[PDB]
RNA sequence: GCUGCGGGAUGAACCGAACGCCGGGUUAAGGCGCCCGAUGCCGACGCUCAUCAGACCCCAGAAAAGGUGUUGGUUGAUAUAGACAGCAGGACGGUGGCCAUGGAAGUCGGAAUCCGCUAAGGAGUGUGUAACAACUCACCUGCCGAAUCAACUAGCCCUGA
């Protein structure tokens, strides 16, 4: 059904591709954590590229016409645009699918989130190599919210570390339940037919 | 040629036909190295006809054989004589490598030829191939090669793209 | 017998070779042309067998960029015959499916038969030409595997060339 | 950290190729890409395989430099490696992913009943042992 | 022109291939990250960092020239009769030689070109004080310790743009 992607140490294009594509098929997918997607290559390499994209403006009208997004979920948003035919109706309805958030949402704290191996940065790229934070380049080209987002951020985060003591502790409860006894009758059956 | 997959070695020897100006001919013999026999065969008729007054039509082809590897087990270190064309000018050269088999060597000299000197395979002329021994070798890669008790690791070894699940909560950690 | 006494040995060349036309119908010089209506190969993916001459040989030589042309097989004659035999009376192609049409068309000349006809296709013998009037020109489907850029000949990697046993794999793949 | 490299006479494992499950040992690197190996035991032929291709393992073997199948054989025989290599988590492991494809439906429905109630024990005894952490606690 | 169809995004000429209506299979030209059918092969080798990368005949832009940016190749020359760089010391005598005088006493210029001490000094590679003098270099020696230096050439990238 629903799918909530990490976005920590993900390629921009790689994620934008399987993200398209799996959207085609009906798979309502979220990417969570897009401030952490970093691109490929020099900072000032891409924010030249970027500066440029904000040069591409019409001159009779800005307003009627080209439109350039700061926040870093609809810059993926875009790129998901700029893959998906969006001007029928079945790349409309696929970004109608897609939703996309900076941040984690508070549902999206809770349900877990999937990291997609084929668009990492580990597997993709050399670690010799340049790279830029998506979320770095929108702090610093318009997009004014990472003081509240890091904030939130760092909240979740110390969330998530009061819960997974609580998760190990019951971990270690069951384990030593299992080191217990009046468990291995079944225990045999269980190795001996594929534990 | 194209030099398509793995190159083999042939020996193809060829004569003039018998004359009466002339009758029996040398029976000139090459090593040609080709994807197939006929494309040994053709390439032959190019070598003889740049070396001697040799064309198709007033020779013919003795013998055309498959040439396997004495020792297919062994690793072996092999120089390369070299005459490809550049774009500004052809030039000699030297290559060494480690490998196998001599086909095996000469397909590693046209992929590596094609690789950096932006080389096709109309301008590259094998002159010779010579296994060379230990303590001859002219390359520091192979000579950093030849050590005995030889330890390194493989740092950084990422793999299997997609063979695992699209979709996982894993984060492959490598080595 | 030869290698026992030390000496080489060369076999005959042989005297047939199939023929299928690989290239087009538009866009081809009347030089060519003229000589693929006179080899029957009209269309695209056609085949015959050619007894190999010098003025045979020759027009091959003119009709390299548009041909594939080897040696055929024992089996590569025979498939052909079994699977797509189609002679005429005079016009009406007919698949053969009988010995009676080769014994009333074409048994003038001790030939009566099948064996007969892939005897005189395969060892060409004195009534040679019977036979290939008699047989129409073999129309061939596209192979499965697919071609090598149909442009340059065998020796480059191509299809439009000799190649002189590769014709077998182009008919198991083709036929 | 790097507890493993390759080595003139370290086994190893095949996970990608025709050899699948199949232990080879190393004799000499060609050129950075690919090694010689050789299996006295383990029914692999004497040939180059990548190191990619291959993946390591912790257990050396006392080879001479480009030595030959007899005495691969006779210091794989010295060595012990086939009951030493059962005898660990690893191949246990990898015995448990081939005795997963080898299942059937009745291997299933008996591992899925026992699984339930090894599942309602557990349930039970976890709860057993929180009241018993809060009856500790409550003092 | 008189000509549809598949690729070149888009096209009159390009590359395949020519057209009655359809079912199945196969292929050319081309392509297999998403639009967009197909590499989601545990593809192979090597090169490339661009602060203006590059991406396929016609085809939709670019040269001469340069790079101690990296990868090969050629020609050579040094090095246990201890080099290359680094630190330290010497760098004279004939002779302020000779053509000059506005100076030349190696140091704007013209012609040349040896010997001794030698550990080694070039009738001197430059900086200067107008010149006379100080500084430095070739060359030599002390420590170090084993590979070093030079000129061309062509692949990618950069400047030229
Ligand atoms: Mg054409
Ligand atoms: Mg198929
Ligand atoms: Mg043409
Ligand atoms: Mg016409
Ligand atoms: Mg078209
Ligand atoms: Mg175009
Ligand atoms: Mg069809
Ligand atoms: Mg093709
Ligand atoms: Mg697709
Ligand atoms: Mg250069
Ligand atoms: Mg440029």
């Amino acid at each position: 059904q629903v799918l909530v992607l990490d976005g920590r140490g993900h390629l921009l294009g790689r994620l934008a591709a399987i993200v398209a594509k799996q959207v085609l098929l009906g798979r309502k997918v979220v990417v969570v954590r897009c401030e952490g997607i970093n691109i490929s290559g020099n900072f000032y390499r891409n924010k030249l590229k970027y500066l440029a994209f904000l040069r591409k403006r019409m001159n009779t009208n800005p307003s009627r016409g080209p439109y350039h997004f700061r926040a870093p979920s609809r810059i993926f948003w875009r790129t998901v645009r700029g893959m998906l035919p969006h001007k029928t109706k079945r790349g409309q309805a696929a970004l109608d699918r897609l939703k996309v958030f900076d941040g984690i949402p508070p549902p999206y704290d809770k349900k877990k989130r999937m990291v997609v191996p084929a668009a990492l940065k580990v597997v993709r790229l050399k670690p010799t190599r340049k790279f830029a934070y998506l979320g770095r380049l929108a702090h610093e080209v318009g997009w004014k919210y990472q003081a509240v987002t890091a904030t939130l951020e760092e909240k979740r985060k110390e969330k998530a570390k009061i819960h997974y003591r609580k998760k190990k502790q019951l971990m270690r409860l069951r384990k030593q339940a299992e080191k217990n006894v009046e468990k291995k009758i079944d225990k045999y059956t269980e190795v001996l037919k594929t534990h | 040629m194209k030099a398509s997959g793995t190159l083999r070695e042939y020996k193809v020897v060829g004569r003039c036909l018998p004359t009466p100006k002339c009758h029996t001919p040398p029976l000139y013999r090459m090593r040609i190295f080709a994807p197939n026999h006929v494309v040994a065969k053709s390439r032959f008729w190019y070598f003889v006809s740049q070396l001697k007054k040799m064309k198709k039509s007033s020779g013919e082809i003795v013998y055309c054989g498959q040439v396997f590897e004495k020792s297919p087990l062994r690793v072996k270190n092999f120089g390369i004589w070299l005459r490809y064309d550049s774009r500004s000018g052809t030039h000699n050269m030297y290559r060494e490598y480690r490998d196998l088999t001599t086909a095996g060597a000469v397909t590693q000299c046209y992929r590596d030829m094609g690789a950096r000197h932006r080389a096709r395979a109309h301008s590259i002329q094998i002159m010779k191939v010579e296994e060379i021994a230990a303590s001859k070798c002219r390359r520091p890669a192979v000579k950093q090669f030849h050590d005995s008790k030889i330890k390194f690791p493989l740092p950084h070894r990422v793999l299997r793209r997609q063979h695992k699940p699209r979709f996982t909560t894993k984060r492959p950690n490598t080595f | 017998m030869a290698r026992k006494a030390g000496n080489f040995y060369v076999p005959a060349e042989p005297k047939l070779a199939f023929v299928i036309r690989i290239r087009g119908i538009n866009g081809v010089s009347p030089k060519v042309r003229k000589v693929l209506q006179l080899l029957r190969l009209r269309q695209i993916f056609n085949g015959t067998f050619v007894k190999l001459n010098k003025a045979s040989i020759n027009m091959l030589r003119i009709v390299e960029p548009y041909i594939a042309w080897g040696y055929p097989n024992l089996k590569s004659v025979n498939e052909l015959i079994y699977k797509r035999g189609y002679g005429k009376i005079n016009k009406k192609r007919i698949a053969l499916t009988d010995n009676a049409l080769i014994a009333r068309s074409l048994g003038k000349y001790g030939i009566i038969c099948m064996e007969d006809l892939i005897h005189e296709i395969y060892t060409v013998g004195k009534r040679f030409k019977e036979a290939n009037n008699f047989l129409w020109p073999f129309k061939l489907s596209s192979p499965r595997g697919g071609m090598k850029k149909k442009t340059t000949h065998f020796v480059e990697g191509g299809d439009a060339g000799n190649r002189e046993d590769q014709i077998n794999r182009l008919i198991r793949r083709m036929n | 950290v790097f507890r493993r490299f390759v080595e003139v006479g370290r086994v190893a494992y095949v996970s990608f190729g025709p050899h699948a499950g199949k232990l080879v040992a190393i004799v000499d690197v060609i050129d950075q890409n690919r090694a010689l190996v050789d299996g006295p035991c383990t029914q692999v032929r004497r040939q180059a395989m990548p190191f990619k291709c291959m993946q390591l393992t912790d257990f050396i073997l006392k080879f001479p430099h480009s030595a030959h199948q007899k005495y691969v054989r006779q210091a794989w025989q010295k060595a012990d490696i086939n009951t030493k290599w059962a005898a660990t988590r690893w191949a246990k492991k990898i015995e448990a992913r081939e005795r997963k494809a080898k299942m059937t439906d009745f291997d299933r429905f008996k591992v899925m009943k026992a699984k339930k109630m090894r599942n309602r024990i557990i349930k039970n005894e976890v709860k057993k042992l929180q009241k018993a952490a809060l009856l500790k606690a409550s003092p």
